[PDB]
């Protein structure tokens, strides 16, 4: 999961109460070493019928289907990883038309094109520095939450459009803000230097959606 | 429920 590691750098991240500082110098705490490879740029929860569809930074495209599998287009437009209930991966192509997986490949094919012509990309102003897969998510009313496959995890605000992308590997936080803008933060550097309230609060609910992916293991 | 749209 790596979601244990992400869990003490929350921890330690919020116990040195970063906006309680007579000076914050939140710009300090900047590495651009440490911007993310990977994050969702679109998803659609359709998971009462269809399953939940997103994609990623890089256009590839990804289904979670409600039988527990899951099918991974990659940005070749071709590609498939395929995985089964037991963890099963296999390797195939749209254009060979597979006989057993018509009907995912179609779904897909909708998530796809409904994304494609109805939403915005996440982080399209970003330049990032194997692919994962959405293993966990679900959704709050103030918030999706989005854990990858590489240990990401990716919370999306809905009511200012506001997101963090928690890599526990750099254990750093990249955070957009409702101007679209962005900025990469070592978690350390943020305990050292300070942030923002905004910020602060949004790694506080951070920590007790970790805390929730952990419980309901 | 879907993200952001154009």
């Amino acid at each position: 999961c790596h979601l244990s590691d992400m869990l003490q750098q929350l921890h330690s991240v919020n116990a040195s109460k970063p906006s309680e500082r007579g000076l914050v110098r939140q710009e300090e705490a900047e590495d651009p070493a440490c911007i993310p490879i990977f994050w969702v740029s679109k998803w659609v929860d359709y998971s009462d019928k269809y399953g939940l569809g997103y994609q990623l930074c890089d256009n590839s495209v990804g289904v979670l289907f409600n039988d527990s599998t899951r099918l991974i287009l990659y940005n070749d437009g071709d590609s498939l990883q395929y995985i089964e209930r037991d963890g099963t991966e296999s390797y195939l192509t749209v254009s060979s038309h597979p006989n057993s997986l018509m009907k995912k490949i179609t779904l897909l094919k909708y998530f796809r094109n409904y994304m494609s012509e109805h939403l915005l990309k996440a982080g399209a102003n970003i330049t990032p520095r194997r692919l994962p897969y959405l293993r966990t998510w679900f959704r709050t009313r103030s918030a999706i939450i989005l854990h990858l496959s590489n240990g990401s995890v990716q919370i999306n605000f809905f009511q200012d459009h506001t997101k963090l992308i928690l890599c526990p590997l750099m254990a750093a936080v990249t955070y957009i803000d409702e101007k679209r803008d962005f900025r990469t933060y070592r978690l350390s550097l943020l305990e050292e230097y300070g942030c923002c309230k905004e910020l602060a609060s949004r790694l506080r609910y951070a920590r007790t959606m970790v805390d929730k992916l952990l419980s309901s293991r | 429920m879907q993200s952001s749209p154009l």
